[PDB]
């Protein structure tokens, strides 16, 4: 029950949970481009010149 | 992702999908006019008129 002292420890192993692999996909997923505005189909002159 | 006030001085966000590159770009804003208030969105064609015109329109609409 004396509990004598011991020598100096050489190395200290650190145990830790691993990096989060297979979380990010190898291609990227962007928000798609909002489309450029279209001229709508079915546009015709509705105004006739009077008389 | 709810980016806060101090994260986005270290993040490379992108506005357009074409401006997204590989390895450099890590985020993207939702819609590209997100930088504007509710009232300054209500201004039609904001990107064509000059800036104090917009800053004056935002206090026209509130009058």
């Amino acid at each position: 029950g004396g509990l004598t002292c011991a020598s100096a420890p050489q190395g200290t192993l650190r145990i830790l949970e691993g990096p989060q692999q297979s979380l990010s996909g190898s291609p990227l997923q962007p928000i798609p481009a909002s489309p450029p505005p279209q001229i709508p189909p079915g546009l015709r002159p509705r105004f006739c010149a009077f008389g | 992702e709810l980016i806060g006030t101090m994260e986005q001085i270290f993040m490379n966000v992108a506005i357009f999908e074409d401006e997204v590159f590989a390895g450099v770009t890590t985020h993207q804003e939702l819609f590209p006019h997100s930088l504007l208030s509710v009232i300054a969105n209500f201004i039609p064609f904001s990107d064509h008129n000059q800036s104090p015109r917009n800053m004056y329109q935002c206090q026209m609409g509130k009058q």
